[PDB]
């Protein structure tokens, strides 16, 4: 086994012990450790662990500042070479070239792997966690300086590469190649944005364009918006703007559905509205847009809508079944949803809410440190659990939908604003009062209301068409 | 077999709400939690001699999904309305949560408890007298809990189960 | 869902990373940024069964040649990639095949031979030559383009099938 530098000149050569590292019960899994040990294992000479690199880079800010991390990995990089051995000494004393076997082995099996793995940490840091550098320009200067002054031809290719990657990142296309289906139109025709509405757009195309929108919003959320539970804290608008944009879209669409329903006072017309929404739900299911599915289900379980007995009575049985199956996804703490998400063929749009709750509870329910033998060790298993969740999120963010954007329909749903200028409670009370108006509580008699739509209510259905 | 109670935790985000259920379902003999596993929100308990099963829904972290609140609340037969004693706004939110629960359950008499949660050492801003008066005005119990020591946690959940049983 | 550990190996610049990113993101990487070691995951339904693919994207640069044992031990299946416009990369294939066999101490390791960059006209390795090699290994040969997506799914999912039947 290779001898190491003295732990006095090189801190990362301390022997493992339960005072500085604890392993979980073919590479070891770390339960806890000092920062020094975490970084040693992050850049271990015996093996790579690219998943450890992602986990560490995603979660380290809870136990180490970015500036300090950079200092520590630079320290890790600077490994002292051993002195010539007795055999080397003898060779030199006789004017011969030493074999330097121990030196050569140490270079090949310790220094070069550790240094490359340090560079791999830098590369991942810059490529996938560049926000540290966006938020701290001096940090970036330090990284550029470190990388730009690494000498030696063994590291040269990656040094030159990482230098270019950083420069690209500072100033910062899909193949399918099967074509997306034809955009479908109903009563509203292309370019006639003024007529766009729930019943006038094609229900297929409503579901497609909302899915593209919701997929884009889902794909835009970075782990930086999630770690430390920052979307729940006072600075959430600063730290989690993409997550909040995504959630506010979902909320707005649910409210829009409720509004469309209760502002349609005529029972027959309202039935057509609900049927159309369940058809959109069906296309959401076909597209694996689970955010969309729950958007609809949440609307149907809302107080204003849920109580509409007369409307429910007239929904066709086959649509009741569709709505019921969608609802059952959320039953028993999303048991069937979780199973379904793990079984489908992506692309999909997950429901983000479950991830948020699991990240928050993991963070609040586990200690930052473990106390062992008088020492405080970083509880890394807690961080690994968080990174498992962010990792799953990222896995579903890779696959793009093969659907064509319709710019006007996209804009229509981007600009949807059912609450108008009203505050939430005001709007919420309004919807419930509308509900009470259109279907009064027993024993008040059911009134009649005039029709509001001048166009046909008959749905074109949700099976796609294909002319030549 | 044994009765199962569907309990729902509601209240403002960002102020330690989740500690209540975590501390219950945990064991406070090991500081540990995996919310990912089923039985992280199910717990068999004995209350006044009668064994029952508690199913707790705590959607902490999903507060911004405000249009899902009805759907989540609809699933429950008893409610813990949680505020943080160092956050007056969360206390002022309680009224609307109670109104929303009443509407969703279509009843003026829904089993619920008011819970004042102490989530850190920041200064208290809601005095217990204020919270007691509010709870009395609603005709419901008030329990204060610590997010750190597990104090009051069993009392909060058991009291709610008693409200359900005596409904 | 079963989890599968795939490893992509071969000489520097043959398009290992481009192939992997095309599979994962449907995107073609034009830049040549030499890999040290990257990891990707992909949930995908193959032959009607949902799979979780763990894909290890490895270093082809010779300066990293001393660091291969560690990932070869963990991999269940290997994509052995050369570029059809680079004869040396084809000659490098046999070295990877032999090391993998060595490390895993087996003559029966799931593998697929991949001839990448098949979008380019200036071919220097003939299909027949590569096919002969694959037959000698007892494995399939698939020509691919990370640029056009030609054969990319076929290469990775064929490897999954080999692991599945192993
Ligand atoms: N025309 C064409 N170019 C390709 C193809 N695949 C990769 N390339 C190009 O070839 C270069 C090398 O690609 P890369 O994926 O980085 O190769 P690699 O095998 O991962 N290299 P390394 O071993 O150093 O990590 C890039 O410029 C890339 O755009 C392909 O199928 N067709
Ligand atoms: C799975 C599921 C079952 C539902 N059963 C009903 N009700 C039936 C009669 N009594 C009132 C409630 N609602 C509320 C409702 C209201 C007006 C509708 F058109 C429809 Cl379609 C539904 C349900 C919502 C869902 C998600
Ligand atoms: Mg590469």
């Amino acid at each position: 086994q290779m001898r190491l530098p003295s732990a006095d000149v090189y801190r990362f050569a301390e022997p493992d012990s339960e005072e500085n590292i604890i392993f979980e019960e073919g590479i070891p899994i770390i339960k806890a450790g000092t920062v020094i040990k975490l970084i040693e294992r992050l850049t271990y000479h015996m093996y790579a662990d690219p998943n450890f690199v992602r986990t560490f880079l995603t979660t380290y800010r809870s136990f180490c500042k970015p500036q300090e991390l950079l200092s520590l990995i630079i320290e890790r990089f600077e490994i002292p070479e051993p002195e010539p051995t007795e055999a080397d000494r003898i060779a030199i004393e006789n004017g011969d070239q030493p074999l330097s076997a121990e030196l050569k082995r140490f270079r090949k099996e310790y220094i070069q792997p550790v240094q490359l793995r340090v560079l791999n940490v830098c590369r991942h840091w810059v490529e996938h966690h560049f926000y540290d550098f966006e938020r701290d320009a001096y940090l970036l200067q330090r990284m550029e300086e470190f990388i730009g002054t690494v000498r030696g031809k063994a590291m040269k290719k990656w040094v030159e590469s990482i230098t270019k990657i950083i420069q690209r990142k500072k100033i910062a296309n899909i193949t399918f190649q099967s074509s997306p289906p034809t955009v479908e139109w109903h009563i509203s025709r292309p370019g006639h944005i003024e007529t766009f509405d729930l019943l006038t757009l094609h229900p297929i195309e409503i579901a497609r364009q909302l899915t593209l929108l919701e997929s884009d919003l889902y794909r835009a959320v970075q782990p930086s918006e999630l770690v430390g539970s920052v979307w729940t804290k006072e600075d959430k608008e600063i730290n989690s703007p993409n997550l909040l944009k995504m959630i506010r879209h979902t909320t707005n669409l649910t409210l829009w559905f409720e509004k469309c329903i209760v502002e349609t006072e005529n029972l027959e017309e309202r039935v057509a509205v609900v049927s159309r929404i369940i058809e959109i739900l069906q296309v959401f299911q076909e597209l694996n847009n689970f955010n969309g599915v729950l958007e609809v289900v949440s609307a149907m379980n809302s107080s204003p809508v849920y109580r509409l007995d007369h409307t429910f009575e007239q929904i066709p049985s086959r649509q009741k079944k569709i709505l019921e199956e969608a609802h059952e996804l959320s039953e028993d703490h999303y048991k069937k949803y979780l199973a379904k998400l793990r079984s489908i063929n992506p692309p999909c749009v997950p429901f983000f809410g479950i991830y948020l709750t699991n990240i928050l509870k993991t963070e609040e329910g586990n200690p930052e440190v473990l106390k062992r033998h008088g020492k405080e060790l970083i509880n890394f298993s807690k961080r690994r659990k968080v990174a498992e969740i962010t990792g799953e999120i990222q896995q579903y963010q890779n696959q793009p939908y093969c659907l064509r954007v319709e710019s006007d329909i996209k804009r229509f749903f981007e600009n949807l604003n059912p609450m108008g200028n009203s505050m939430e409670k005001e709007f919420t009370d309004y919807l419930f009062n509308k509900s009470l108006e259109i279907e009064p509580r027993n024993p008040k008699p059911l009134p009649r209301f005039p029709k509001k739509y001048s166009y046909p209510l008959k749905s074109p259905g949700v099976r796609p068409s294909n002319p030549r | 077999g044994m009765t199962e109670y569907k309990l729902v935790v509601v209240g403002a985000g960002g102020v330690g709400k989740s500690a209540l259920t975590i501390q219950l379902i945990q064991n406070h003999f090991v500081d540990e939690y995996d919310p990912t596993i089923e039985d992280s929100y199910r717990k068999q308990v004995v209350i006044d001699g009668e064994t029952c099963l508690l199913d707790i829904l705590d959607t902490a972290g999903q507060e911004e999904y405000s249009a899902m609140r009805d759907q989540y609340m609809r699933t429950g037969e008893g409610f813990l309305c949680v505020f943080a004693i160092n956050n007056t706004k969360s206390f002022e939110d309680i009224h609307q949560y109670r109104e929303q629960i009443k509407r969703v359950k279509d009843s003026d008499d829904v089993p619920m408890v008011l819970v004042g949660n102490k989530c850190d050492l920041a200064a208290r801003t809601v005095e217990s007298r204020q919270a007691q008066d509010l709870a009395r005005s609603y005709g419901i119990p008030y329990i204060e809990t610590s997010a750190k020591t597990r104090q009051g946690v069993e009392d909060a959940f058991y009291t709610l189960v008693r409200e359900i049983r005596q409904h």
